[PDB]
RNA sequence: UCUACCCAUGGCCAGGGUGAAGCGCGGGUAAGACCGCGUGGAGGCCCGAACCCACUUAGGUUGAAGACUGAGGGGAUGAGCUGUGGGUAGGGGUGAAAGGCCAAUCAAACUCCGUGAUAGCUGGUUCUCCCCGAAAUGCAUUUAGGUGCAGCGUCGCAUGUUUCUUGCCGGAGGUAGAGCUACUGGAUGGCCGAUGGGCCCCACAGGGUUACUGACGUCAGCCAAACUCCGAAUGCCGGU
RNA sequence: GUCAGGUAGAGAAUACUAAGGCGUACGAGUGAACUAUGGUUAAGGAACUCGGCAAAAUGCCCCCGUAACUUCGGGAGAAG
RNA sequence: AAAACACAGGUCCGUGCGAAGUCGCAAGACGAUGUAUACGGACUGACGCCUGCCCGGUAGCGAAAUUCCUUGUCGGGUAAGUUCCGACCUGCACGAAUGGCGUAACGACUUCUCAACUGUCUCAACCAUAGACUCGGCGAAAUUGCACUACGAGUAAAGAUGCUCGUUACGCGCGGCAGGACGAAAAGACCCCGGGACCUUCACUACAACUUGGUAUUGGUGC
RNA sequence: UCUGAUCGUAUUGGGCCUCUAACCUCGGACCGUAUAUCCGGUUCAGGGACAGUGCCUGGUGGGUAGUUUAACUGGGGCGGUUGCCUCCUAAAAUGUAACGGAGGCGCCCAAAGGUUCCCUCAACCUGGACGGCAAUCAGGUGUUGAGUGUAAGUGCACAAGGGAGCUUGACUGCGAGACGGACAUGUCGAGCAGGGACGAAAGUCGGGACUAGUGAUCCGGCACCUCUGAGUGGAAGGGGUGUCGCUCAACGGAUAAAAGGUACCCCGGGGAUAACAGGCUGAUCUUCCCCAAGAGUCCAUAUCGACGGGAUGGUUUGGCACCUCGAUGUCGGCUCGUCGCAUCCUGGGGCUGGAGCAGGUCCCAAGGGUUGGGCUGUUCGCCCAUUAAAGCGGCACGCG
RNA sequence: ACGAGAGGACCGGGACGGACGAACCUCUGGUAUACCAGUUGUCCCACCAGGGGCACGGCUGGAUAGCCACGUUCGGACAG
């Protein structure tokens, strides 16, 4: 193979452009710091950062996102070594001998998890399996692992359950057997898809027929579930109040911004998917106008295709809204990219419901935790969006501000002088409605209330023509 | 899918052979046992594999000597 | 004498169609390949009877018939189909090959004989009454639905009872129960008080400082089948 | 295996007939269902069904006229 | 009845002649009254295509016709369109330097779309004939432990005419239906066990089919 | 006849090359013979001491043949196992099964066997440069701990554990009695020869702390014997004694010698045993509650409901293997039904999370009805056009 | 009713339906094996004319009755 199908120039092909080692980013860095306990994690992980339709801060971003995943579902990640190719392997998944050269590397660590990024086929599953004699992580089943452990609700648990299941049934041979085989409880093996213990006996029932059964009955109850938050969100659909979406990547407050914006408790966790259902509450805008802000869950760069249940939810959410609060930390590595899947993850629910893009109110936090690196036009490149913190409490009323002034008004502004002999038309006034410039003149007032529609049409009442 | 297990040996019989007060006869087994956990009292010997036999004919009795459980001949008075 | 193939010698293939080279040329053309008009009548050529076959369908399916009938269907000058007379014979023949056919039977035809083959497998085994009366267990087994031995049923010996039941007496157990600071694996507390991280006094001497990871130890509390400091009841072995 | 009338017909097909030979060996009846074999069928027209299975349809002679492709022979009785 | 066999063409191997190869113990025979342009055997199975720097070097080529293609995307075809047809597709591929692609004609081959046609169907109706049915004559059969042989819910060797408790039911026919009688038929072909047979083989052991010694057979010299 | 070369006569068994006479030729001619591609004879020609076919002998040898190709097994296969030892199961004697729970094996030791004698730390301090979780060490008690050829019951400072001497209990060769356990296996008192230790002191101590560390018989060896010796003056040709040879590991060992395929199959049987259906069970499946955490814009219960819990039903996959293997016909479609309600219209309650309305979610009350097509083996589904709706199931997944 | 709209009723009262079923044959339409007519081939009735047998009732165009559906009429109810 000297010169067959000059593939092979040099060794071992790409001379720089294949697997190398300067110690990269190291990704996390989580260590033995509390000696207790042994029984807690997968060993050690290494970084292999592929650029492969990106640059070397994009691949690093990008592992750095598994390196999180894999430690929120247990593990550790703490070496980065590098390897890159432009060619996602059919057969394998790293590459010709750097298969044997990341089975070397994980014999040198003492670990079954280093990093196997992005979704694979059963072909590059099972080669790989084969090659390095152990699974290291998957993209997809991590994320559905980290979902199977957050699962709280029935219908979070059925929607991880069915993805799960929908990601094992093509790749159910190989990669299929060596996971029912595998009793260690780790990410996808006996990972479960209930939460805290569960089912890792028996994991996604490795099995064609029980698969395929328990797929069509979580369809069935899906469908139930999807019927029952239509009932469930009747309710505000009906009453027409304006709903803001909190929508935004994985961490990145969100969930903190909801706890701040109203006085929630909802889950707010360092973790990654920490909220698996979306949770609406009141909100109050400046001008008074009543408001419904929903924290929903958080997007990642690529979102595996068979959590389409588990974020219908928040799809839905997206759809109904009305002005899209994107929440992004300016505390990652360019949370430009950050910003573009959510956005593009909102462009095609967008095309998929056939609806005007709603307001997107973009909203910067752990702005406090930055690094100021940025004056004005790189910390602050985008040119109006909001930068807030929750955390420590600031910019908070700017964003208020802002969100009150981009939903626009259902409501109509009226100059009705209601006589004193009334009453009830006037405590409704301040009661439904937004009071502001009323007279004190105990004869016909003049309050420039913005009521709603229907008390707009008890003007005639009162009304006067100025 | 199997079991590692399914071996096991022959039951030895062990165990008292001759209670207290059976009339034996000289070179008679008494217990066989492994170990000591009876030893050879009067007119009772240890066999190479613990066996405790009787050295003298008599009935068998069951003593303690120092908490050791021991096995004795009493001699039988003649008719 | 069926059928497969072959050999010899005969026979049959209604009707209709298409139109394979040499003559003369308009020619092509120096000349040739070759176009066309006539002639000629080739072809495992076409349509289609007899004939041979057997694709579909319906019927038949104790049939009219141990393979057929009706309606369609294929070949129908050919590697065609056929009559007569022959040849090849069984581990052999023949096979455009399907284990197909070789007399309604073929992964080795049939008849007779060896022969009343053998079968640990099914089945059957025919009159009566009187006495007694099981087993479905152990060991072994090319053994597991078989068999050998033992156990358990059926006359004469010894026996007066050695059997068995009850009482009492002597006996070894480690089960049931618990108990675990009695061992081997666990459980809420504070404790002189382990690394002590941490404030540090500011010693690198040396020392309190421990919000928190919490040593041994200790305090009532709890479990075990392969735990036992204990430990029955029964059962068993003897004697009476 | 031989002979092979007539009229239509290309014909030894087919229909009807001459000569000749037969009515062939259970019959008589009876508008049951149902089965079989034929026949017809409004309006649809493959919606049947595994499948146009079966049926239905085209069908002959003479004039015309005949495609893709082709091994230049064909396709071809194209089709119309 | 086919896509299988055969086939014309091809390639390889064997055979120098009572050849090889076959039938035979042998003689002998076919091969063949043939003689490497011929016979036998093997495998393909008309016909056409399938060489890239050097085929002096990495070394079998990297094009194309290559459809596993699951290829998704998109369409064409249906209102819903399978077979299938196209571009985009798919990366060291991948499968064919001779076994893969084409290929007119042909096909009771498999699959599909059309036009026409229709009782295939919506959805069936009517007519005739042969049965069926009635009368006369002749006159079987498989099957059969029995019998003045119900239903329900139970029970039972776990699916009952025969048992239980009830419910129903006058006796006997005739023409029909086919739910049960675990209906008849064939001592289940499946599965297992025991045996057999035949087939395969680097299972065992043999035997048929070839070399060595000396018999047949053996003289000297140049040695 | 040696310390014993050296040449010569015949014989001699091979190898090269040769001519002819055996033998061979389906090469010619002639003859028997009128007939004759037979056959035989004669002759020539050619192989021509060249090759050949018997006997012997290695080798290749599915070309042919006879056969083998284990069993257990919650059917069979696949996988695993097969003998021995230890423990638990095992229900306090013994014994006790399962494809029950754990392990070991099947060796090793000439000084780890015998005897005689003797011992002596498991963890704190002071410490002990180095040398802390450790030294060579010293004391105390830890009271019999502790640890100790290889898993249970034992053995301890009465040492089966740890050291030392002997010189070879390395106790071997002849062994009443008793016994424990089918054969097989296992225990030892004791008597005799010879020794080993301890000796003064006694006269005392039969491989290993003990249970695994193995293989019957046959057949063969190999050493010794006061046996036999196919008429024997006699010997050579077999036995006895002790020892050897089997992963005969499928370990009671069918052969010294053996793998498969069968859907081309056949026969003898089996519902002793699988596939279908039935039956039991109900893990799975299906349909159903709560102290309700939480979601539902305000709020557990309009709608839902996690973590846990309890059942129904017998429509799934199973588990079992109880009827049926001297036959209980399968999926789908068609036809024809019949039944249940676990509701796709008809009546209500709540939500009115419709404040309201058109609508709709949820939970309580079978008479009828519940379409036609395409793609589907299609049990499933998806799609097209409708519908008031295009229900879910049982009936041998109803119905050949 | 809402009383902002968008949209838009319960309950009652009429008209016309779809599917299913029953009866019936006036209509429509199907069938029609002793009806009528046309017509091909053939053979007969001696011949012409006119007819008949056979060829699916030879074929074709109609076709009363009966039987039918695609046709007609009626039904599901109203009350207790
Ligand atoms: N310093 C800082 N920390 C913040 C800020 N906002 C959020 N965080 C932290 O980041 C973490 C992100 O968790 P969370 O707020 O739930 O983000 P999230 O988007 O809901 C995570 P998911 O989307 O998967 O549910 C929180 O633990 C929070 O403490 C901020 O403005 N400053």
């Amino acid at each position: 193979e000297n010169s067959v199908a000059p593939s092979t120039g040099e060794l071992a092909l790409e001379d720089r452009a294949s697997l190398r080692r300067v110690a990269g980013l190291s990704t996390e860095l989580a260590d033995v710091s509390e000696v207790e306990y042994r029984q807690l994690r997968l060993e050690r992980v290494v970084l292999v950062g592929v650029w492969t339709e990106g640059s070397a801060a994009d691949a690093e971003a990008s592992l750095a996102e598994l390196a999180a995943l894999a430690e929120t579902a247990g593990s550790e990640v703490l070496e980065g070594l590098i390897q890159r190719r432009d060619k996602p392997d059919p057969s394998t998944y790293i590459g010709s001998g750097k298969a044997a050269e990341l089975r070397e590397v994980v014999l040198a660590t003492g670990a079954d998890t280093v990093i196997c990024d992005g979704e694979l086929s059963p072909a590059q599953l099972n080669a790989l399996e084969k090659a390095v004699k152990v699974k290291v992580i998957d993209r997809t089943a991590l994320i559905l692992d980290i979902f199977a452990q957050h699962a709280t609700s029935r219908e979070g648990k059925a929607q991880v359950s069915l993805a799960q299941m929908e990601y094992m049934l093509p790749r159910l041979r190989g990669w299929g057997e060596s996971m029912s085989r595998q009793a260690g409880g780790r990410a996808g093996g006996a990972g479960g898809g209930v939460g805290t213990r569960g089912p890792g006996e028996t994991k996604i029932e490795t099995d064609r027929r029980r698969i395929r059964e328990r797929m069509a009955k979580l369809r069935r109850e899906i469908r139930d579930m999807k019927k029952i938050r239509d009932t469930q969100r009747g309710s505000r659909r009906r009453s027409e109040i304006p709903s803001v979406a909190i929508v935004g990547y994985t961490n990145a407050g969100k969930s903190s911004l909801l706890n701040a914006l109203t006085g929630a408790g909802v889950l707010v966790e360092n973790a990654l998917f920490a909220t698996l259902e979306p949770t609406t509450r009141r909100g109050e805008f400046e001008d008074g106008r009543p408001f419904v802000l929903t924290d929903t869950v958080g997007f990642v760069r690529h979102l595996p295709t068979q959590l389409v249940e588990a974020f219908r939810s928040t799809l839905e959410e997206v759809v109904d809204a009305d002005l899209l609060i994107h929440v992004v930390d300016g505390s990652d590595v360019n949370p430009l990219a950050q910003i573009n899947a959510v956005r593009t993850v909102i462009n095609e629910v967008v095309a998929e419901y056939d609806i005007a893009p709603p307001p997107e109110l973009l909203v910067v936090n752990k702005i406090d935790a930055a690094t100021g690196v940025g004056l004005a036009q790189l910390r602050r490149a985008l040119p109006d969006a909001v930068f807030v913190s929750a955390r420590t409490g600031d910019g908070l009323d700017k964003l208020r501000s802002r969100m009150g002034e981009l939903v626009e008004s259902t409501d109509a502004t009226v100059d009705v002088t209601i006589p004193y002999d009334r009453g009830d038309l006037v405590a409704r006034v301040h009661t439904d409605g937004h009071v502001d410039a009323t007279e004190h003149t105990d004869a016909g007032t003049r309050i420039k209330a913005r009521v709603p529609a229907p008390l707009a049409a008890t003007l005639r009442e009162y009304a006067t023509f100025a | 899918s199997s079991s590692r297990n399914g071996r096991d040996s022959a039951a030895q019989r062990l165990g008292v052979k001759r209670f207290g007060g059976q009339v034996v006869k000289a070179g008679e087994i008494l217990v066989r046992q492994r170990g000591t956990h009876f030893h050879p009292g009067v007119n009772v010997g240890r066999g190479g594999d613990d066996t405790l036999f009787a050295l003298a004919p008599g009935a068998v009795e069951f003593g303690a000597k120092r908490g050791r459980k021991t096995v004795n001949i009493v001699p039988v008075a003649r008719p």
